[PDB]
Protein backbone atom coordinates (compact mmCIF):
# COMPACT_ATOMS: atom_id res chain seq x y z
CA UNK A 1 0.00 0.00 0.00
CA UNK A 2 1.65 3.57 -0.71
CA UNK A 3 0.03 6.57 0.33
CA UNK A 4 0.10 10.83 -0.70
CA UNK A 5 -0.81 13.67 1.53
CA UNK A 6 -0.63 16.87 0.85
CA UNK A 7 -0.82 19.72 3.89
CA UNK A 8 -0.40 23.39 4.90
CA UNK A 9 1.46 25.31 7.61
CA UNK A 10 -0.61 27.59 9.44
CA UNK A 11 0.59 29.77 12.53
CA UNK A 12 3.82 29.27 12.35
CA UNK A 13 4.97 29.92 16.16
CA UNK A 14 3.33 26.78 16.82
CA UNK A 15 5.51 24.87 14.02
CA UNK A 16 8.40 26.20 15.06
CA UNK A 17 8.15 26.03 19.06
CA UNK A 18 5.61 23.18 19.29
CA UNK A 19 7.82 19.49 18.08
CA UNK A 20 11.05 19.14 17.17
CA UNK A 21 10.82 18.48 13.25
CA UNK A 22 7.01 18.80 12.62
CA UNK A 23 7.54 16.78 9.10
CA UNK A 24 9.01 13.92 10.09
CA UNK A 25 6.33 13.51 13.49
CA UNK A 26 3.84 14.31 10.93
CA UNK A 27 5.26 11.37 8.67
CA UNK A 28 4.94 9.27 11.24
CA UNK A 29 1.59 9.60 12.12
CA UNK A 30 0.61 9.31 8.81
CA UNK A 31 1.99 5.67 8.76
CA UNK A 32 0.76 4.93 12.49
CA UNK A 33 -2.80 5.98 10.91
CA UNK A 34 -2.48 4.06 7.50
CA UNK A 35 -1.78 0.95 9.21
CA UNK A 36 -4.85 1.00 11.61
CA UNK A 37 -7.39 1.85 8.60
CA UNK A 38 -5.78 -1.02 7.09
CA UNK A 39 -5.58 -3.52 10.18
CA UNK A 40 -9.81 -3.26 10.06
CA UNK A 41 -11.06 -3.83 6.33
CA UNK A 42 -10.52 -7.04 4.71
CA UNK A 43 -8.17 -7.50 1.87
CA UNK A 44 -10.80 -7.45 -1.53
CA UNK A 45 -12.70 -4.76 -0.13
CA UNK A 46 -9.42 -2.52 0.37
CA UNK A 47 -8.74 -3.39 -3.29
CA UNK A 48 -11.45 -2.75 -4.79
CA UNK A 49 -14.44 -1.45 -2.80
CA UNK A 50 -13.38 0.12 0.24
CA UNK A 51 -10.64 2.53 -1.94
CA UNK A 52 -13.52 5.11 -0.79
CA UNK A 53 -13.80 4.47 3.09
CA UNK A 54 -10.18 3.87 3.24
CA UNK A 55 -9.20 7.04 2.44
CA UNK A 56 -11.82 8.74 3.95
CA UNK A 57 -11.21 6.92 7.28
CA UNK A 58 -7.34 7.46 7.18
CA UNK A 59 -7.85 11.70 6.94
CA UNK A 60 -9.50 11.59 9.92
CA UNK A 61 -7.60 9.53 12.20
CA UNK A 62 -4.71 11.65 10.80
CA UNK A 63 -6.18 14.74 11.60
CA UNK A 64 -7.69 12.93 15.17
CA UNK A 65 -3.58 11.73 15.91
CA UNK A 66 -1.97 14.89 15.03
CA UNK A 67 -4.33 16.92 17.82
CA UNK A 68 -2.33 16.74 21.07
CA UNK A 69 0.96 17.87 18.89
CA UNK A 70 -0.69 21.39 18.29
CA UNK A 71 1.83 21.51 15.25
CA UNK A 72 1.16 24.34 12.78
CA UNK A 73 -0.03 21.96 9.97
CA UNK A 74 -3.12 21.72 8.46
CA UNK A 75 -4.63 19.30 6.17
CA UNK A 76 -5.54 19.44 2.69
CA UNK A 77 -6.18 15.91 1.03
CA UNK A 78 -5.41 12.24 1.66
CA UNK A 79 -5.15 10.29 -1.05
CA UNK A 80 -4.86 6.90 -2.12
CA UNK A 81 -2.19 5.89 -4.29
CA UNK A 82 -2.19 2.21 -4.58
CA UNK A 83 -3.15 -1.08 -3.21
CA UNK A 84 -1.48 -3.96 -5.06
CA UNK A 85 -0.74 -6.95 -3.68
CA UNK A 86 2.87 -8.65 -3.91
CA UNK A 87 4.17 -10.08 -7.05
CA UNK A 88 4.20 -13.79 -6.03
CA UNK A 89 0.51 -13.42 -5.31
CA UNK A 90 0.04 -11.03 -8.47
CA UNK A 91 1.35 -14.06 -10.56
CA UNK A 92 -1.31 -16.00 -9.36
CA UNK A 93 -4.14 -13.52 -9.95
CA UNK A 94 -2.38 -13.34 -13.81
CA UNK A 95 -2.94 -17.48 -13.50
CA UNK A 96 -6.43 -17.12 -11.96
CA UNK A 97 -7.53 -14.73 -15.12
CA UNK A 98 -5.79 -16.94 -17.86
CA UNK A 99 -7.78 -20.15 -16.06
CA UNK A 100 -11.29 -18.35 -16.52
CA UNK A 101 -9.59 -18.11 -20.76
CA UNK A 102 -8.69 -21.40 -20.70
CA UNK A 103 -11.86 -22.18 -19.30
CA UNK A 104 -13.86 -20.62 -22.41
CA UNK B 1 14.06 48.69 -11.55
CA UNK B 2 16.12 46.42 -8.64
CA UNK B 3 13.06 46.47 -6.82
CA UNK B 4 10.08 44.99 -8.69
CA UNK B 5 10.70 41.36 -10.16
CA UNK B 6 8.51 39.44 -12.83
CA UNK B 7 7.27 36.07 -13.43
CA UNK B 8 5.49 34.69 -16.44
CA UNK B 9 2.80 31.64 -16.16
CA UNK B 10 1.76 30.50 -18.96
CA UNK B 11 -2.16 30.43 -19.66
CA UNK B 12 -1.97 28.29 -22.65
CA UNK B 13 -3.59 24.95 -22.40
CA UNK B 14 -0.56 22.53 -20.73
CA UNK B 15 -1.23 19.02 -21.09
CA UNK B 16 0.06 16.22 -19.24
CA UNK B 17 0.23 12.97 -20.03
CA UNK B 18 0.28 9.45 -17.77
CA UNK B 19 2.87 6.53 -18.63
CA UNK B 20 1.61 3.27 -17.82
CA UNK B 21 -0.08 2.22 -15.15
CA UNK B 22 -2.09 -0.90 -13.58
CA UNK B 23 -5.78 -0.35 -12.07
CA UNK B 24 -7.84 -3.25 -10.34
CA UNK B 25 -11.38 -3.75 -11.65
CA UNK B 26 -14.21 -5.22 -9.59
CA UNK B 27 -13.32 -8.71 -10.79
CA UNK B 28 -9.51 -8.21 -9.41
CA UNK B 29 -8.66 -8.11 -13.69
CA UNK B 30 -5.71 -6.15 -14.07
CA UNK B 31 -5.90 -3.36 -16.79
CA UNK B 32 -2.71 -1.03 -18.02
CA UNK B 33 -4.31 2.79 -18.58
CA UNK B 34 -2.70 5.22 -20.78
CA UNK B 35 -4.39 8.89 -20.45
CA UNK B 36 -3.93 12.91 -20.47
CA UNK B 37 -5.43 15.52 -19.29
CA UNK B 38 -5.58 19.24 -20.51
CA UNK B 39 -5.52 22.01 -17.16
CA UNK B 40 -5.29 25.75 -17.04
CA UNK B 41 -4.25 28.07 -14.61
CA UNK B 42 -7.10 30.16 -13.65
CA UNK B 43 -5.78 32.29 -10.49
CA UNK B 44 -2.24 32.93 -11.48
CA UNK B 45 -1.34 34.45 -8.02
CA UNK B 46 -2.79 31.55 -5.86
CA UNK B 47 -1.05 29.01 -8.31
CA UNK B 48 2.10 31.23 -8.18
CA UNK B 49 1.97 31.05 -4.52
CA UNK B 50 0.58 27.23 -3.85
CA UNK B 51 3.17 26.08 -6.12
CA UNK B 52 6.86 26.93 -4.74
CA UNK B 53 7.94 29.71 -7.43
CA UNK B 54 5.29 28.79 -9.91
CA UNK B 55 7.07 25.30 -11.22
CA UNK B 56 4.63 23.75 -14.14
CA UNK B 57 6.48 20.29 -12.57
CA UNK B 58 5.24 21.19 -9.12
CA UNK B 59 1.75 21.50 -9.98
CA UNK B 60 2.02 18.60 -12.55
CA UNK B 61 3.01 16.33 -9.16
CA UNK B 62 -0.38 17.32 -7.52
CA UNK B 63 -2.52 17.01 -10.52
CA UNK B 64 -0.94 13.30 -10.66
CA UNK B 65 -1.49 12.20 -7.31
CA UNK B 66 -5.28 13.52 -7.10
CA UNK B 67 -5.52 12.07 -10.37
CA UNK B 68 -4.50 8.91 -9.96
CA UNK B 69 -6.66 8.17 -6.62
CA UNK B 70 -10.04 9.72 -8.19
CA UNK B 71 -9.28 7.24 -11.28
CA UNK B 72 -8.67 4.48 -9.35
CA UNK B 73 -11.59 5.32 -6.87
CA UNK B 74 -13.86 5.40 -9.97
CA UNK B 75 -12.45 2.07 -11.68
CA UNK B 76 -12.91 0.07 -8.38
CA UNK B 77 -16.79 -0.09 -8.70
CA UNK B 78 -16.88 -0.98 -12.63
CA UNK B 79 -16.37 -3.58 -14.75
CA UNK B 80 -13.45 -4.33 -17.34
CA UNK B 81 -16.30 -4.69 -20.08
CA UNK B 82 -18.24 -1.41 -18.87
CA UNK B 83 -14.97 0.43 -19.13
CA UNK B 84 -14.11 -0.79 -23.03
CA UNK B 85 -17.77 -0.43 -23.73
CA UNK B 86 -18.04 2.81 -22.76
CA UNK B 87 -18.47 5.72 -25.17
CA UNK B 88 -19.52 8.23 -23.53
CA UNK B 89 -16.43 9.33 -21.28
CA UNK B 90 -19.05 8.94 -18.36
CA UNK B 91 -15.95 7.86 -16.08
CA UNK B 92 -13.65 10.68 -17.18
CA UNK B 93 -16.17 13.12 -17.04
CA UNK B 94 -16.92 12.20 -13.52
CA UNK B 95 -13.34 12.34 -12.92
CA UNK B 96 -12.78 15.88 -14.18
CA UNK B 97 -15.72 17.14 -11.82
CA UNK B 98 -14.39 15.32 -8.77
CA UNK B 99 -11.02 17.57 -9.63
CA UNK B 100 -12.51 20.59 -10.22
CA UNK B 101 -14.77 20.25 -7.39
CA UNK B 102 -13.81 18.73 -4.13
CA UNK B 103 -15.78 16.72 -1.52
CA UNK B 104 -16.28 18.51 1.99
CA UNK B 105 -19.60 30.54 -3.14
CA UNK B 106 -16.89 27.96 -0.65
CA UNK B 107 -14.03 26.45 -2.30
CA UNK B 108 -13.16 22.73 -0.81
CA UNK B 109 -9.52 22.53 0.07
CA UNK B 110 -9.07 19.36 -1.85
CA UNK B 111 -10.66 20.78 -5.23
CA UNK B 112 -7.97 21.68 -7.42
CA UNK B 113 -10.10 25.13 -7.73
CA UNK B 114 -8.08 25.37 -3.93
CA UNK B 115 -4.96 25.38 -6.10
CA UNK B 116 -4.71 27.62 -9.16
CA UNK B 117 -5.88 25.06 -11.61
CA UNK B 118 -8.25 24.43 -13.65
CA UNK B 119 -9.29 20.85 -15.40
CA UNK B 120 -10.47 21.20 -18.88
CA UNK B 121 -10.30 17.45 -20.14
CA UNK B 122 -9.50 14.11 -19.07
CA UNK B 123 -9.19 11.49 -21.49
CA UNK B 124 -7.57 7.60 -22.01
CA UNK B 125 -5.44 6.56 -24.74
CA UNK B 126 -5.21 3.10 -24.20
CA UNK B 127 -6.65 0.18 -22.47
CA UNK B 128 -4.21 -2.93 -22.26
CA UNK B 129 -3.99 -6.30 -20.92
CA UNK B 130 -1.07 -7.97 -18.65
CA UNK B 131 0.73 -9.90 -21.02
CA UNK B 132 -0.33 -13.55 -19.92
CA UNK B 133 -4.10 -12.48 -20.15
CA UNK B 134 -3.62 -11.31 -23.80
CA UNK B 135 -1.62 -14.70 -24.60
CA UNK B 136 -4.97 -16.41 -23.01
CA UNK B 137 -7.21 -14.25 -25.01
Amino acid sequence: VEMNVQYRVTNPEKYLYSVTSPDDSLRQATDSALRGVIGKYTMDRILTEGRTVIRSDTQRELEETIRPYDMGITLLDVNFQAARPPEEVKAAFDDAIAARENEQ
Amino acid sequence: PFIETVKMLDARIQTMDNQADRFVTKEKKDLIVDSYIKWRISDFSRYYLATGGGDISQAEVLLKRKFSDRLRSEIGRLDVKDIVTDSRGRLTLEVRDALNSGSAPVINPNSMAALGIEVVDVRIKQINLPTEVSEAI
